[PDB]
């Protein structure tokens, strides 16, 4: 369904050198809800369509869950049609390559253990998409034979028994109106480093799809962007101070539509919105000063340890048996933020490097003069490739993302070739993969 | 502002500027404790956040309540 | 190469670095191979013009 | 002559353990020079700050560690197998291992 | 007024005209079809040098890095043809190769 | 000689390289020459008016 | 101005104004400074330029 | 002419036409020194230009102050 004239809209808003922040601080603030989307479902109606409008270009690619509510919610003529094509053909493709990983992982199965987790990477579940904001963890821990580690700092975590101790639960937002007192007077009391209380929404088996985020965050965005994006930490207590304590937000006596450039201060919001050209009204914004009340405080990177396949139970070390990732707890990934608006940018996001395609170079100088003044001071490690992770956050002789993984989407045209190459690429190399390949004549 | 984000620019004293407002007798409510009266304007501040927040999510409950039927429907023998 | 007048009145040889390609003049390294030089460095690197 | 016939061997567990092959590796080069350490192992800190992740690493940086791997996924093929370069073969063994 | 009259467009002359023509507006300022001619001035130059630091490499000889040898575009020895900023003490502060 | 200081997230030498030297002398096909501008003369012109 | 104590020495400046502006082109500019070196042509061979 | 630009073609005597003006006044207190007739009225119409930049220029910070908010709100309650 992809074709190459809807990946040149997705490849020219990886490379725009004005991409708009505010959109940008508006995912932040849904962070992967549902019903907190469609709360403010009509601003960002205002923000596709004066982003279509302005430049042939659209908005939201980055992450997997505004996409796909785009998709579902919204199919009237709230945005543009000829800009709603693109975002169906995202979606209606990415179904059509988990139906084609269906059907070379036959029926059958070896044990209680069928074989379409064991063949292909992608329909593994062990794998994790990096971003994460509803609850995987537990789920994972209920379904693995395999014995799941999850370090969060200090501690390890175990038993599903002890999910109420390690993992705290949310909710949506209608009924914790009666314990939100309390939860406000979480974010200052508290110190929130070394808290290893991970905030996290909970997770609704029917609505989960964890193949589908795959396919977007491993295959078609690291291709599209050819590997230009970083993980963003937040701190939402710095965000919404900039959306609430501006005055018409707080004034009373403006109506219901009076765009925000008759009324303003010297404050950020200016430069935010004199940057995207965006007039939203008053009362649009005070819908988003509504998310700040079940905000998850922090942003934490969780680290998820699982043993080997049985068909991989062989190795070296002790360790040799047991593989991690890295899964960012309430964190997102983002493209190249303009150099327009980057002194308003560091009051509000920071760059942490990851996985192995989210660790690039350019996106994450932009974010924070310090590693800007890293990268220039010796230019070895401008390369996708060559960039050094901190130890802190990752081994990369361990994760299911090798180094030469990095190296191919650098290095591809945007053809949909190159899409459907991602997924032969994520074959096992086990003995019991080469069944169905030498099988199928592969 | 090692450990910290940069805090953003935005003009100080909202307070001394509008109000005639019932929610900043609110921030009065809040006692300053230990903290100095630098910090104490810092958290003073939060906590305005916190009350404009719980005042629009309740008046949006209101909102979204739908028409109902027996208010409307004698409206329209008018 | 050059000749370099200044000593009384002969000369003497000197010369500078050419420090480029380019900088081979169009007898030695013509305009169509400079061309298909640049289209090697395009194969090489896979850029997306 | 398929690879479903080849298929009879090639799933043996003899082409998937690496403790033979680093027997073998470790018997003709007695001591390998063991610094450079960069991607190895992971270390957990109780730090959730991720500024003093990102800071400290960063901070006063200088020369960076380039590791094995991501040597040898930049080097084209005929490049590899010249002899002017030794510790790239010397540690590529067989293919499912690293 | 020179995308209209003629189907040209101006401000050519210096890169850093070019640069903040597309930086700072991404607006409805320039009309689109005169925007698009500036954005793939700046997506060209940004491509030409991801190419042109996988071809030198990673590796360095000394504390000096091999990118800074292996091609005249990246040598910060050569300059720029104009100057605005205090681009010469810039380059006295790193280098070996003395000024 | 009067520069503006420079920031070191603001310049980047490479990209004002690779357009002077790369994509004018190619584009325009070599028709450029540099313009010394007499500054006071050019405001007399605006303010005087 | 002097030619020989200079980076771009006139066979560049030939070159510019006998093209086509052709993308090709803008690649034969940049693969045409390159620098020609001993430590280049280590370079050149591993990608068989 | 072969050490400096071509003078422009400008109308004379900008001080004779409108002036009403406070910064001609200013125009008079630059003395006039060691320099002739001819060479007064060069210079003092280079310090005419210094003084129109100096004052748009502080006329333009005014400008972008922004608007404020104890001002503003006010004039909304009527």
């Amino acid at each position: 369904v992809i074709d190459q004239l809807t990946i040149d809209v997705i490849q020219e808003t990886a490379f725009d050198p004005a991409y708009p922040l505010f959109c940008y601080v508006i995912e932040a603030m849904i962070h992967g809800q549902e019903e907190k989307f469609v709360m403010n479902m009509p601003l960002i109606a205002l923000v596709i369509q004066t982003y279509w409008v302005n430049s042939g270009k659209l908005a939201f690619v980055n992450s997997y869950h505004m996409v796909r509510f785009i998709c579902t919610h919204m199919g009237n003529g709230s945005i543009p049609k000829e800009a709603h094509g693109h975002y169906r053909k995202i979606l209606g493709e990415l179904i059509a390559l988990e139906q084609a990983l269906l059907k070379l992982a036959g029926h059958e199965t070896v044990g209680r253990t069928p074989i379409t987790h064991l063949v292909s990477a992608l329909l593994d579940p062990h794998l994790l998409p990096p971003f994460a904001y509803h609850d995987v963890f537990t789920d994972l821990m209920q379904k693995s034979s395999r014995q799941p580690i999850i370090k969060i700092g200090d501690q390890n975590y175990d038993n599903p028994q002890n999910r109420a101790t390690f993992i705290n639960l949310r909710g949506r937002m209608e009924d914790l109106v009666n314990n939100l007192v309390n939860i406000y007077q979480t974010r200052v009391n508290e110190d929130h480093d070394e808290r290893h209380v991970l905030d996290v929404a909970p997770l609704d088996e029917n609505d989960y799809n964890p193949v589908l985020e795959k396919l977007f965050y491993y295959v078609l965005m690291p291709v599209c962007s050819n590997g230009h994006m970083c993980g963003m930490g937040v701190d939402y207590q710095n965000v919404a101070l900039t959306l609430t304590y501006n005055g018409p937000v707080f004034a009373d006596v403006v109506n219901a539509q009076d765009d925000i450039l008759l009324h303003l201060e010297n404050g950020t919001l200016k430069d935010i919105l004199q940057a995207g050209d965006i007039r939203p009204t008053v009362d649009m914004i005070r819908v988003l000063c509504t998310s700040f009340l079940t905000c998850p405080f922090v942003t934490q990177a969780a680290r998820v340890i699982t043993k080997r396949d049985p068909a991989q139970s062989f190795a070296t070390h002790e360790y040799g048996k047991d593989v991690a990732q890295t899964v960012l707890v309430n964190g997102f990934g983002a493209f190249a933020v303009a150099d327009r608006s980057r002194e308003a940018a560091e009051t509000m996001f920071y760059p942490v490097p990851f996985n192995k395609l989210y660790a690039d170079p350019l996106v994450a100088a932009t974010l924070h003069p310090l590693l800007a003044n890293y990268v220039t001071r010796l230019p070895n490690q401008r390369n996708a490739v060559v960039f050094n992770v901190p130890s802190n956050l990752m081994a990369e002789y361990e994760e299911w993302h090798k180094s030469p993984v990095a190296a191919y989407a650098a290095s591809c045209q945007a053809t949909p070739g190159a899409i459907s190459a991602m997924v032969s690429m994520h074959q096992k190399l086990s003995a019991p993969s080469f069944i169905c390949q030498a099988k199928h004549r592969m | 502002s090692n450990f910290k984000v940069r805090d953003p620019v935005i003009q100080e004293r909202l307070d001394h500027d509008y109000a005639h407002h019932p929610l900043v007798a609110r921030m009065n409510t809040l006692d300053q404790g230990n903290m100095s009266q630098a910090e104490y304007l810092v958290q003073k501040r939060h906590y305005l956040v916190f009350l404009i927040a719980h005042h629009y999510y309740e008046a949006y409950l209101r909102r979204m309540g739908g028409i109902q039927r027996r208010d409307h429907l004698q409206t329209l023998r008018d | 190469f050059f000749v370099h007048p200044c000593p009384g009145a002969r000369g003497s040889y000197r010369a500078t670095h050419r420090t480029m390609v380019g900088n081979i003049p169009q007898p030695l390294a013509p305009r169509e191979f400079q061309e298909s030089r640049g289209a090697q460095f395009d194969a090489v690197t896979n850029m997306t013009h | 002559f398929g690879y479903q016939n080849a298929l009879k061997s090639i799933c043996h567990p003899r082409m998937h353990n690496p403790t033979q092959s680093a027997q073998a590796l470790n018997q003709a080069f007695p001591d390998p020079d063991g610094g450079h350490g960069y991607g190895l192992r992971y270390e957990q800190t109780p730090n959730m700050n991720l500024f003093r992740t990102f800071h400290q690493y960063y901070m006063g940086k200088n020369v960076a560690f380039v590791p094995d791997v991501a040597q040898k996924a930049l080097v084209t093929t005929e490049d590899l197998l010249h002899p002017t370069s030794h510790r790239l073969l010397r540690l590529e063994v067989h293919p499912f291992f690293d």
